[PDB]
């Protein structure tokens, strides 16, 4: 009679898969620089979260430029067009 | 049965005779 | 087996030798410790040791160096826990290297005494030999 | 009642391709049996080990 | 009758019952106050049994008194039990979850022998729980009732068997006492007499007889006529008291040195030194009566007397001799028989008093052990009973009894009757009795001694039939614990009014007549040939001179709940049993209409069930309000009775109490002053009087199904309020403290709207499955966030607030309003269990209406679910346009042998329309024996038929043919009892007249909303990975072994593989199945379950190499 | 002849299996995976053992103490007693209630050896391997429909 | 002797052993109750599940 409060919720796992897919599509709407900065900044490609200096190094620019592209991209995604699609997962 | 290992042990340890300070001194010196 | 299918076509029982046992085990428990009293994490070389029996957390070793999938199949060189999925603890076994031999209770006491026939001794007689209450001569010239 | 073994669960695809390359190290026991211990590449391999 | 504000309910009783119904809760209250020693029981003993007081507790203290050390230098005698006042009133204890108790004070006394002192104190013994006024213990805050148990009485059981190898009668005796030992005197296959003493390898008599001080010469002296004993004397094979007792010690104590003094002392120790042997008061009286040793001698000396041993042997050998009676020197002779283990002369009632006494003894003995051990260790001239007595054992024993026991059950209170019937319950399946597996099938049959001592009808119909019953109406429990029964003493063919109570033994001795006999208004019988009962249950026509006892009234054999069934004598015992077991399952409706047709037991079952406020002493009401009645007791004083409006019962039902008096009415003592849940003017009313027709209509009332008008739903005729309780505790945790606060991590302000500020809902918010009744947030600490989740959290600007949400949410399908919220907190000093800083209980409640699948039943066992609630226009209506309200089926009536419902139907109509006996030409013979003021009746006039002296069928025929028309000139129901119904749906009249009437039907507590259940994916068990079980969780339905056989028989292999792999256990397969369903793909191929891998690792753990090799 | 028959049975059984009865003398003893003997923590801190934890702990304690005594070189009395206790506890773990009174614990409840998980009516071999709770399921009370 | 064996195995064994020197094993039909019939199932798995 002991519910294991750690089991796979079934709907949670499939929901996470759907979130992965939808987020991937939305990020693919971003420009190449934008998609790259987002994926690296939030570790969507290897699970390692790269920080601003690493991202500026692998793109060969200054970290201030990386942060500006970051802010611009975030604001673009906050736009309801590509936002309301992902609201429900949260 | 005699399954009680408590008994199987107590009846075993009741064998060797009990000693005294005299024999204790002798034993300790020997040891 | 470790990896299973639905092609199972023969379930074959049979007594297991200790040689088969220390090749099953993925480690050896030696300390009668269940879980630390204060931090509530398994002990090393205990009855729940993650090194012996696999991680309690999905793709995380004990000391927390490797904590993601990209590190899988590897063993962290300091806490020794192999980073993998956390259901191996359902399947990895241990063993205990005894200091002296010991006998079963199923093939001896269960009527009829299979050992009792085997070595040609009555059950009650053997219940005095394998509980340390009678000597035995093994050979003579 | 509701209880759970103190622990955690992850929901991520078990990608079998893009991982961190390993490096199997041999560790001879006193009796001489060999027990493979996979280690990562950039990883200081210890001289001794509990097999 | 005899109750001031009695509903004027005209009875059909042809007879006249002399004795009133007793104090229906005396079996509980008198037993408990016997335990205490209340002045009430003191005066009761002064009346009957004034020989001496036995205050329960007192007896325990006296028997224990004193605790003497082995050295015999120090003695302790706790004595004079005393009770303080209850620490808190009832309602406060029930609200604050306190156990309603009162302290025990006892004068302990310690005495040193050598120097000489007494050390007297007043030691606090413990907080002892107390019976309420309603015969219940409020233990732990609930309402628990201790059910009386039936157990074999200590005594001598002479019984015999036959031997098919020899064909000889083999008699035997057992004397199983309390706290003693077993002894057997048997007569074996040969003509010898085994005397097996304490379970080990028999004995010849002579060993004991000499050891008992009886020489072979003395053996002949008393047993000369006993040719069997004389033959055994020849067979003695041993002589001499010393040698015999020496061989006793050598055998009974195997291998123990048979020294004379140890053996001599052992004889006493086992049988006469009363510290290891005590057949109690009950057994002593039993054996005294059996052997007739003593009559006026007070019941004392609760230990064996060797005088009785030799009498036992003599009685046994004369029983084998085939004697009729036996005279023992020093006592009046007794007759010679055997004994049965059912006859209520051998099964006694260990009432609540005796059970609590036994548990207190189990406590006191432990206390005594500890006391004496410490006394020995303690130094002398320094100690006192305060330093000796440990009161932990007594408290522990009483707690483990009231809580955590089989014989202390939650009072099932769905309706008041279920309360009064969970009391008065006899249960044979208790500790010290028999389990439902060791239950001899001879213990469940109604031995003919049950007549007037235990109802043969009412028993649970589950796997408990006969193990649980209920006391009769007039039964009364003897001090010793034997179920007495009142009878009328008939002398010189003259029936008197001097009620005399008799146990089962004197029921066997004497001869018993019937109450429905022609008494000729003088005590005189009329016909000489009279129905009567003999000893062995035989029924015989005795001449009317040898009758010495007559029954007090009919309906004496029957319980309380079954006596409320009208026309019971027409119903079969199966369906009457069902009717009695479902008359305790009705729910309290919002209107509570009294039954139009009933027995005399609707008023006496409410004024004594405790769920009706009673005017204690006469007065005039001043302020009648929905909460409080103020009565002005004549002599100055005033008293405010307080109601319990909308109080949750122990099964979720309402417990309202509304007054029935006005501000100027005068009340008398013992009057009903306020109805309870199921009551109307003081008469037990569990259901409504619904119009019923008995046609089979369109297959909706097919096979016990019942259809209803929509009038029942609309006008709120059948509607039960259910108050459910939810509870969340703010327990401490290692990571931090769980805070009941409004804010919750992801919970938006939309759902949060209900929560006020503390976290609790506001009284009145209509909660629905999923609402946040109490908002509690639990610390979680820092845990890794998946890259994807981190991205979303940042993009949408939502942070973590690691503290996790575990708020209480209303269970699935438990909507309704929030009647009240009760908050217990540690800051308020509320004594919550350790670790709980706050425990809040929310009482949600819903007004459930009748619904398809709800179970309705009459009073006759005619249960049935509601197949369909039809609209009001497609319902067969009369010629007047009045639609019928339910439509039962016909095919269920004749094959179930319960035509009671039909008679109840016809009489019901008669009682509604009102009759007028056409006595213009004199009272017709049809009513020649009918009482006065039944020659005419008014519409909706209440009537009653007692159970076994009810309405003779002829009376019903004539009444049915003598009803007055409704409003026009229209006799709707003709003499046959049927009426011409018009089909409401089609329109054409039905071609044949149909039975209509008013039947009283109830709403059972098997509602659909408590039963419907569904699961797609929910919680999972822990060790094995199957779905969980029960409606409290989600769980699934056990696809058991027999269903596996069923689908093997069809050949459905793929479905079996499904239901046993990827719906229950295939751990990695379930999530893949769900993902494939959502993505719209073929359901994946199932895998090995998780019950063929735990097995594999167990077999590789018991060292059995179980392996799978395809080849 | 008959006594030979019954003996003849088991001896040829070992001969034909070619299994070399050594399996009766149990050297290194295998330990069942942790999850099959869960230490669930019921909310409130109350831990829940599985009673196979306790038996395994007993065997391990006695083995450790035996190793210690062997190193010290205790007199034959103590070493033989401790070997006896090892044997007793291994026997208890593989079956509790056989070869003597049951090894009990709190409330004098007998423990649950591996055998009591694979025997009688509560073993896997007479239980959940008969019936299984299933998802995608429900129940309800039934009524008659003379329209379907 | 006294052991109970399936008929098909019995006849197949006799067919095998008439060659390599001929000797018949003498068999007699037996009637056993359903319980005993189940007890002689070959599969240890079902046998234990019983
Ligand atoms: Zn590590």
């Amino acid at each position: 009679f002991i519910e294991d409060s750690e089991a796979v919720v079934a709907v949670d796992a499939v929901s996470f898969t759907l979130l992965q897919d939808q987020l991937q599509s939305v990020l693919d709407t971003l420009s190449e620089r934008e998609a790259g900065v987002v994926r690296l900044r939030f570790g969507l490609t290897d699970g390692q979260p790269r920080t601003l200096d690493e991202i500026g190094q692998v793109y060969g620019v200054t970290r201030e430029r990386i942060r500006q592209i970051e802010s611009k991209t975030m604001s673009k995604l906050r736009h309801p067009s590509r936002s309301q699609v992902l609201r429900d997962y949260l | 049965a005699s399954a009680d290992s408590v008994r199987a042990y107590l009846k075993q340890i009741g064998k060797v005779a009990l000693l005294n300070a005299e024999e204790e001194v002798e034993l300790a010196k020997r040891i | 087996a470790m990896l299973d299918v639905n092609f199972f076509d023969e379930l074959r029982i049979g007594l297991a030798t200790a040689e088969d046992i220390r090749q099953w085990s993925y480690g050896e428990v030696k300390k009668p410790e269940t879980i630390n009293y204060r931090t509530l994490k398994p002990e090393k070389d205990g009855l729940f040791c993650e090194k012996i029996f696999g991680p309690t957390r999905d793709w995380e070793c004990y000391c927390g160096k490797y904590k993601r999938v990209r590190f899988k199949g590897i063993i962290c060189e300091r806490c020794g826990v192999e980073v993998t999925r956390a259901k191996v603890r359902r399947e990895r076994m241990g063993h205990i290297e005894l200091a002296a031999p010991v006998t079963h209770i199923w093939y001896f006491k269960g009527v009829p005494s299979r050992l009792g026939y085997l070595l040609d001794l009555a059950p009650k007689d053997l219940e005095k030999i394998i509980y340390f209450a009678a000597y035995v001569i093994t050979s003579v010239d | 009642l509701r209880g759970s073994r103190l622990g955690a669960v992850s929901y991520e695809t078990d990608r079998n391709h893009d991982l961190a390359p390993r490096q199997i190290a041999r560790y001879r026991t006193d009796n001489g049996e060999e027990f493979e211990v996979p280690f990562a590449d950039d990883a200081e391999i210890p001289g001794t080990w509990l097999c | 009758n005899s109750v001031p504000g009695a509903p004027n309910r005209v009875s059909f009783a042809k007879l006249r019952e002399p004795l009133e119904v007793p104090g229906l809760l005396d079996v509980q209250t008198d037993s408990f106050e016997w335990l205490i020693g209340s002045p009430r029981w003191r005066e009761s003993a002064a009346e009957r049994g004034d020989v001496n007081p036995v205050g329960g507790l007192e007896e325990v203290l006296y028997e224990l008194s004193p605790i003497e050390d082995f050295s015999g230098s120090m003695s302790l005698s706790f004595s004079d039990p005393r009770f303080d006042d209850v620490k808190a009133p009832v309602d406060e204890c029930k609200d604050k979850d306190m156990t309603y108790a009162a302290p025990l004070f006892v004068t302990a006394e310690f005495i040193n022998n050598n120097t000489g002192e007494i050390k007297s104190q007043t030691v606090f013994m413990g907080d002892f729980p107390m019976m309420t006024e309603k015969g219940t213990f409020i233990i732990n805050g609930t309402e628990r009732v201790v059910v009386s148990q039936l157990v074999r009485s200590p005594g001598v059981y002479f019984d015999e068997t036959i031997d098919k190898s020899t064909d000889k009668t083999l008699h035997s005796v057992k004397v199983i006492p309390s706290r003693g030992a077993w002894l057997e005197f048997d007569v074996d296959k040969r003509d010898t007499v085994g005397v097996r003493i304490d379970r080990k390898r028999r004995q010849p008599v002579t060993v004991l007889l000499k050891a008992l001080g009886w020489t072979s010469e003395q053996i002949v002296e008393r047993f000369g006529f006993s040719e069997i004993m004389r033959s055994t004397l020849e067979k003695d094979n041993t002589v001499g008291t010393d040698e015999a007792l020496l061989d006793i010690y050598r055998k009974l104590r195997p291998g123990e040195p048979p020294t004379k003094e140890s053996a001599q002392t052992l004889l006493e120790n086992l049988f006469f030194k009363e510290k290891r042997y005590d057949l109690a008061r009950v057994g002593r009286y039993k054996v005294n009566k059996k052997l007739g040793l003593h009559v006026g001698e007070p019941i004392t000396s609760s230990t064996l007397t060797e005088e009785d041993v030799v009498a036992t042997i003599e009685y046994l050998v004369r029983l084998h001799e085939g004697q009729t009676t036996m005279t023992v020197p020093g006592g009046v002779e007794v007759p010679v028989e055997t004994d049965d283990i059912d006859h209520f002369g051998n099964r006694r009632l260990r009432t609540v008093g005796e059970l609590i006494q036994n548990q207190i003894r189990v406590g006191m003995s432990r206390m005594e052990r500890v006391v004496r051990e410490r006394m020995t260790t303690q130094d002398v001239e320094a100690i006192t009973p305060q330093t000796l007595i440990n009161i932990r054992p007594v408290v522990a024993a009483i707690k483990e009894f009231f809580g955590t026991s089989q014989l202390s059950q939650f009072m099932d209170q769905n309706n008041p009757l279920s309360g009064l019937t969970h009391k008065r319950r006899l249960s044979a399946l208790g500790p010290g009795g028999l389990s439902r597996e060791r239950a001899g099938l001879e213990v469940r049959d109604v031995h003919p001694s049950h007549y007037g001592r235990m109802c043969p009808i009412e028993t649970p119909e589950g796997p408990n039939i006969g193990l649980i019953g209920s006391l009769s109406v007039y039964a009364r429990v003897n001090p010793f614990g034997f179920i007495e029964t009142p009878y009328r003493k008939v002398v010189d063919g003259v029936v008197s009014d001097e009620i005399v109570y008799l146990t089962a033994d004197e029921e066997d001795r004497h001869v018993v007549a019937q109450a429905n006999s022609p008494i000729d208004a003088d005590g005189r019988f009329v016909e000489p040939r009279v129905l009567v009962r003999r000893k062995a249950g035989e029924v015989e026509y005795v001449p009317s001179s040898e009758v010495d006892y007559m029954d007090v009234s009919p309906r004496q054999m029957v319980s309380v709940a079954t006596a409320m069934i009208p026309f019971l004598e027409h119903d079969d015992a199966n369906r009457a049993l069902m009717g009695a077991n479902m008359q305790r399952q009705a729910v309290p409706l919002v209107r509570s209409e009294a039954p139009l047709v009933g027995t005399g037991m609707e008023l006496r079952a409410a004024i004594d069930a405790g769920d009706v406020v009673v005017a204690e002493e006469s007065g005039v009401i001043e302020e009648v309000s929905a909460d409080y009645i103020t009565v002005m007791h004549d002599n100055g004083t005033r008293r405010t009775y307080r109601m319990r409006k909308f109080a949750r019962s122990n099964h979720g039902t309402c417990a309202n109490q509304c007054p029935i008096v006005d501000a100027g009415d005068r009340v008398e003592a013992g009057q009903v002053i306020a109805d309870g849940p199921c009551t109307d003017d003081g008469e037990m009313a569990l259901g409504k009087n619904l119009l019923v027709a008995i046609m089979p209509w369109e297959g909706h009332n097919y096979e016990d199904a019942i259809i209803l008008s929509n009038r029942l739903v609309e006008e709120d005729v059948l509607t039960s309020i259910h108050i459910e309780e939810h509870e969340i505790d703010a327990r401490d945790t290692k990571l931090g403290a769980e805070e009941i606060t409004r804010d919750i991590p992801n919970i938006s302000d939309e759902v949060l709207a209900d929560l006020d500020e503390r976290g609790i809902v506001r009284i009145g918010a209509e909660v629905r499955d999923g609402d946040i009744l109490v908002g509690k947030v639990t610390p979680k600490g820092e845990t890794e966030l998946t890259p994807e989740e981190r991205l979303l959290r940042a993009i949408f600007g939502e942070k973590a607030r690691e503290v996790r949400d575990t708020s209480l949410k209303v269970p699935h399908g438990e909507s309704g309003k929030v009647i009240g919220i009760r908050v217990f907190s540690r800051e308020d000093e509320d004594e919550l269990p350790a670790g709980v800083n706050e425990l809040v209980r929310v009482y949600v409640a819903q007004k459930r209406k009748i619904s398809d699948g709800d179970k309705l039943a009459g009073r006759h066992g005619n249960k049935g679910v509601i197949g369909k609630i039809l609209p009001v226009e497609d319902m067969p209506f009369l010629a007047d346009g009045t639609p019928v309200d339910i439509i039962l089926n016909t095919h269920g009536v004749p094959r179930r042998m319960n035509i009671g419902q039909i008679l109840e139907t016809h009489l019901g109509w008669c009682a509604h329309s009102g009759w007028k006996v056409d006595a213009a030409k004199g009272v017709p013979d049809w009513a020649a024996r009918l009482p006065d003021e039944l020659l005419e009746a008014q519409p909706n006039a209440i009537v009653s038929t007692p159970v076994f002296d009810g309405a003779q069928e002829a009376e019903l025929q004539g009444l049915l043919s003598c009803t007055l028309p409704n409003r026009d000139g229209d006799v709707l129901v003709d003499a046959d009892g049927k009426a011409m119904l018009f089909d409401g749906r089609s329109g054409e009249p039905f071609p044949y007249p149909v039975t209509v009437g008013y039947m009283y039907i109830m709403k059972l507590h098997h509602l659909v909303d408590d039963k419907i259940h569904a699961r797609s994916t929910g919680p999972y068990s822990m060790i094995t990975q199957q779905p969980l079980g029960g409606k409290a969780q989600f769980g699934g339905q056990r696809f058991g072994e027999m269903e596996c056989w069923a689908m093997q028989a069809y050949g459905a292999a793929y479905t079996l593989q499904e239901l046993l792999t990827i719906k229950s256990d295939d751990t990695v397969g379930r999530v893949k199945v769900y993902e494939a369903i959502v993505k719209g793909e073929n359901i994946p191929e199932p895998g090995i379950p998780e019950s063929f891998k735990v097995l594999l690792k167990e077999l590789q753990s018991l060292c059995l190499n179980v392996e799978v090799l395809s080849s | 002849k008959l006594r030979a028959l019954k003996r003849l049975k088991v001896v040829a059984a070992f001969q034909q299996s070619g299994n070399s009865p050594m399996g009766m003398v149990l050297d290194a003893v295998p330990v069942i995976p942790p999850e099959l003997r869960p230490m669930v923590q019921l909310d409130g801190g109350r831990f829940a053992t599985s009673d196979l934890n306790d038996l395994y702990r007993r065997v391990i304690n006695r083995n450790n103490r035996l190793k210690r005594l062997i190193d010290l070189g205790a007199p034959e009395i103590i070493v033989n007693n401790e070997k006896r206790m090892l044997q007793e506890s291994v026997d208890a773990l593989f079956d509790n209630g056989r070869r003597g009174r049951p090894v009990t614990g709190p409330g004098n409840r007998p423990l649950k050896s591996l055998s009591d998980l694979l025997k009688g009516k509560q073993g896997r071999f007479r239980q959940n391997l008969l019936g299984k709770r299933v998802d995608y399921s429900g129940r309800s009370v039934i009524v008659v429909g003379p329209q379907l | 002797p006294g052991s109970l064996i399936d008929r098909a195995e019995f006849e197949a064994e006799n067919r095998r052993v008439v060659a390599e020197g001929g000797e018949p094993a003498a068999g007699r039909p037996v009637l056993m109750g359903i319980t005993k019939a189940s007890l002689a199932t070959d599969s240890w798995l079902s046998a234990a599940s019983f």
